[PDB]
DNA sequence: TCAATATCCACCTGCAGATTCTACCAAAAGTGTATTTGGAAACTGCTCCATCAAAAGGCATGTTCAGCTGAATTCAGCTGAACATGCCTTTTGATGGAGCAGTTTCCAAATACACTTTTGGTAGAATCTGCAGGTGGATATTGAT
DNA sequence: ATCAATATCCACCTGCAGATTCTACCAAAAGTGTATTTGGAAACTGCTCCATCAAAAGGCATGTTCAGCTGAATTCAGCTGAACATGCCTTTTGATGGAGCAGTTTCCAAATACACTTTTGGTAGAATCTGCAGGTGGATATTGA
């Protein structure tokens, strides 16, 4: 009856205290950061699959995710949510 | 065989729309405002309990989530963050 | 040693969860590797953004806890976020202080 | 005086009011009333996640709040500073809420 | 090979108005209008079931789907022939 | 003894089916929900088809045009409430001049 | 020599152009446009000949609507001629900017 | 370049549109909004094509472009 | 109300750009067959929704009263509409001539599956701590005179 | 320009909700082979694109007048806002009873997963048509006198 339920508290906090050690997000705040988290989780996973449909393409791959994070999201956070992006790919894949 | 709910409309009270009014910027308001308000309302909220309701029968639930309430909200296209 | 993809991909934001959260989403049959680390690494990435200029909203109103409030100010004083989440409403946030020029008194 | 401030003095005073909070308008119970009230109008014997109401308080209230914005705009485009009710009709209209 | 609803278009509408034709441009449109539909009850179709952690879309989705998409009168039939075109067919 | 005309219908049940499959909305698909959609689909087409068929006898063509396939969607409530946010191409708009502006 | 007080030919204009569905803007300098405006994306494109009509046709069809809305804006103001103000506050309400 | 677009183009759509009288700084307003509404729907079709490795800007990347807009339109790609 | 001027509206007429036809080869779309597994039934476990039960004020309500705002005129400029006048960029119709979208082969490089082996993330239980919610005194802001 | 009548502010001030650490387990997430494919290379075509005429041809660009139309004053009820007085009826903790939402197993009707056949639906040529758009003429509508 453990009934788990996941989220991204644990993680929008870390990165808090990335940014700002001092201050902390309280608990209907963090709420609002998982709405967010997961609105752009789909926001993206969809026009990803979306793009990758129209290529008659089989698989969702960083490529497909990128272009939609173009697509999505405005001007500069898009260019630096790639370059985040790209680069936290290549340390993965750098073994 | 609880009591019969009726013209609870009118609980958005006069007062309680200037408020609305004033958080949205505005100084005077017309007599009028009040009354059309409430309609719009009314139709604001139906269409979104609707939709909710709907989200609710389909899980053969008798009770309305939250979610319910989200997911109506989003697909009328109005996302609201900190319940689902 | 066991290595968390977020490591090996130097995240905070769980990789091997956006992979799984990707392939239960019927978002399409196949799944390549870097699909989660480019994924979370924008989520986290856009998460810090939101939390840096809400942390300072926060500050400034000499609150140490962030709160929805702070969400709004933060997020409807950017045009990209506010473009971004311009259809989204946060609970609990009001509105942006804003007032006609026309409705001050001479 | 007595000292009475000059009509429309207070109603400023109360914009900056209410845009510097973030608290609900609307009152609760009456509120959770009407949710049960349409509610019920639509699938009888229906219950409720108290969370649920608060769902829609928000959102309306939202919706309430950003229509009167709109609407206060259509006011001033008319060179009015009242707003009326074909203020929310064109401004509705418009948004394409509905023709 | 590209396929489309052309057939099935025409095919309806001589059923309708055997009298009437159909312009070519005119035909687009009308596809454009089943994909597009066909899209829209199709999400909400899979949303929904995802909503209810359930794997698969049956007629059951597709209906509330139609009811949530479809105008209050125009989900009606939408929603009569539906049952109506499955019950025929999983009968005979 | 295509499942289409075993539901008595004209439009492919069978295909329905396979892009119900192919657009990746769920790891499985009922039986039914093909031929039910299906169903869906072509109702809603016959019904712009008529009004779209009539639109043009009053119009005094025999053969179906976009501008018709417009004029049948505006001028119905429902209709128009459904593709309100989309565009018939080469549809052009209703007649409709305000009042206001009409001489005195 | 005969003339037309001012808005007759305009309330006639009004009657046949919106009983015409041709595409008002001409084709060339529109297409020119497209891809001038395009080059500063992607260099040394092509385009679909049926691509660029879709962009006329979504693009004039926006116009048009625009310029409703822009009249009920202009209207509610108690006039009849749309000004820049109008566009203005039509676009703003309707969260375009 | 944008000129192309011209007064009495812009004149006539406003006509489709039910106007009547037209002040004259209308046009140069037009363009802009025009201008953007393009920028706007190209940068994204644009952006299908480049997804798509190809050179070439199709109805259809305009068509899945105007459709993330909230533009649907109908009569091209099918 | 005459009176032209032009603008529509009509009932043909027929040449020409597309609609039915026509005549056929492959992917789908059916058919058994052989597993497979989703999730529709019980069956509880126990969470949280609907209901009182009283008091408290915090706020509606209804009423005065009159500031000043929305409506109603009038009235000039000034600005667009309506028109010939004359070029001049579009429009068209046809070619060639490369580009490409699109196909096949081909085939490592990736991705799916399974089999268990860890260990990180999610409850609850304790262990703090930012921050109402209250109180004064500057400090400001209004508004009468 | 002064100054009395109220709002704001802006610290200062502890006792709590609520947060923010503590443990403690499972449900993922990681690992290690195997087996199944993408979907990215290279040539290779055959459609659209593009770049070039050029042919007049309808549109635009352009100054003239002027009719309105718009933006400016100037009143002038009354309809909103500001203030009170009077109570109602939300709030607000405090319990429960017990309608359901969730877990947990079974087990079967309904879905894959496979070949293995038929049938149908996209081409790439034929065989007619529905209208466009050009006539005439009849009014009709728009405008001076
Ligand atoms: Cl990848
Ligand atoms: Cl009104
Ligand atoms: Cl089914
Ligand atoms: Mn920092
Ligand atoms: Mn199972
Ligand atoms: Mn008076
Ligand atoms: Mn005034
Ligand atoms: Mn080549
Ligand atoms: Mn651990
Ligand atoms: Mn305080
Ligand atoms: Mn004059
Ligand atoms: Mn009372
Ligand atoms: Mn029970
Ligand atoms: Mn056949
Ligand atoms: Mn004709």
């Amino acid at each position: 009856k453990r009934s788990r339920k996941e989220s991204y508290s644990i993680y929008v906090y870390k990165v808090l205290k990335q940014v700002h050690p001092d201050t902390g997000i309280s608990s209907k705040a963090m709420g609002i950061m998982n709405s967010f988290v997961n609105d752009i989780f789909e926001r993206i996973a969809g026009e990803a699959s979306r793009l990758a449909h129209y290529n008659k393409r089989s698989t969702i791959t960083s490529r497909e995710i990128q272009t939609a994070v173009r697509l999505l999201l405005p001007g500069e956070l898009a260019k630096h949510a790639v370059s985040e992006g790209t680069k936290a790919v290549t340390k993965y894949t750098s073994a | 065989h609880r009591k019969v709910l009726r013209d609870n409309i009118q609980g958005i009270t006069k007062p309680a729309i200037r408020r609305l009014a004033r958080r949205g910027g505005v100084k005077r308001i017309s007599g009028l405002i009040y009354e059309e308000t409430r309609g719009v309302l009314k139709v604001f909220l139906e269409n979104v309990i609707r939709d909710a309701v709907t989200y609710t029968e389909h899980a053969k639930r008798k009770t309305v989530t939250a979610m319910d309430v989200v997911y109506a909200l989003k697909r009328q296209g109005r996302t609201l963050y900190g319940f689902g | 040693k066991a290595k968390t993809r977020s490591s090996r991909a130097g995240l905070q934001f769980p990789v091997g969860r956006v992979h799984r959260l990707l392939r239960k989403g019927n978002y399409s049959e196949r799944v390549g590797a870097g699909a989660p680390v480019y994924l979370a690494a924008v989520l986290e990435y856009l998460t810090a953004e939101i939390l840096e200029l809400a942390g300072n909203a926060a500050r400034d109103n000499k609150k140490t806890r962030i709160i929805p409030r702070h969400l709004q100010l933060a997020i409807r004083n950017d045009e990209e976020l506010n473009k971004l989440l311009g259809r989204v409403t946060i609970a609990q946030g009001g509105v942006l202080p804003n007032i006609q020029a026309v409705l001050l008194p001479k | 005086k007595p000292h009475r401030y000059r009509p429309g003095t207070v109603a400023l005073r109360e914009i900056r009011r209410y845009q510097k909070s973030t608290e609900l308008l609307i009152r609760k119970l009456p509120f959770q009333r009407l949710v049960r009230e349409i509610a019920q109008d639509f699938k009888t014997d229906l219950r409720f996640q108290s969370s649920a109401v608060m769902a829609l308080q928000e959102a309306c209230e939202a919706y309430l709040v950003g229509l009167f914005e709109d609407t206060n705009l259509c006011a001033i485009h008319a060179k009015r500073v009242t707003i009326m009710p074909q203020d929310i009709q064109l401004a509705r209209r418009i948004r394409g809420e509905r023709a």
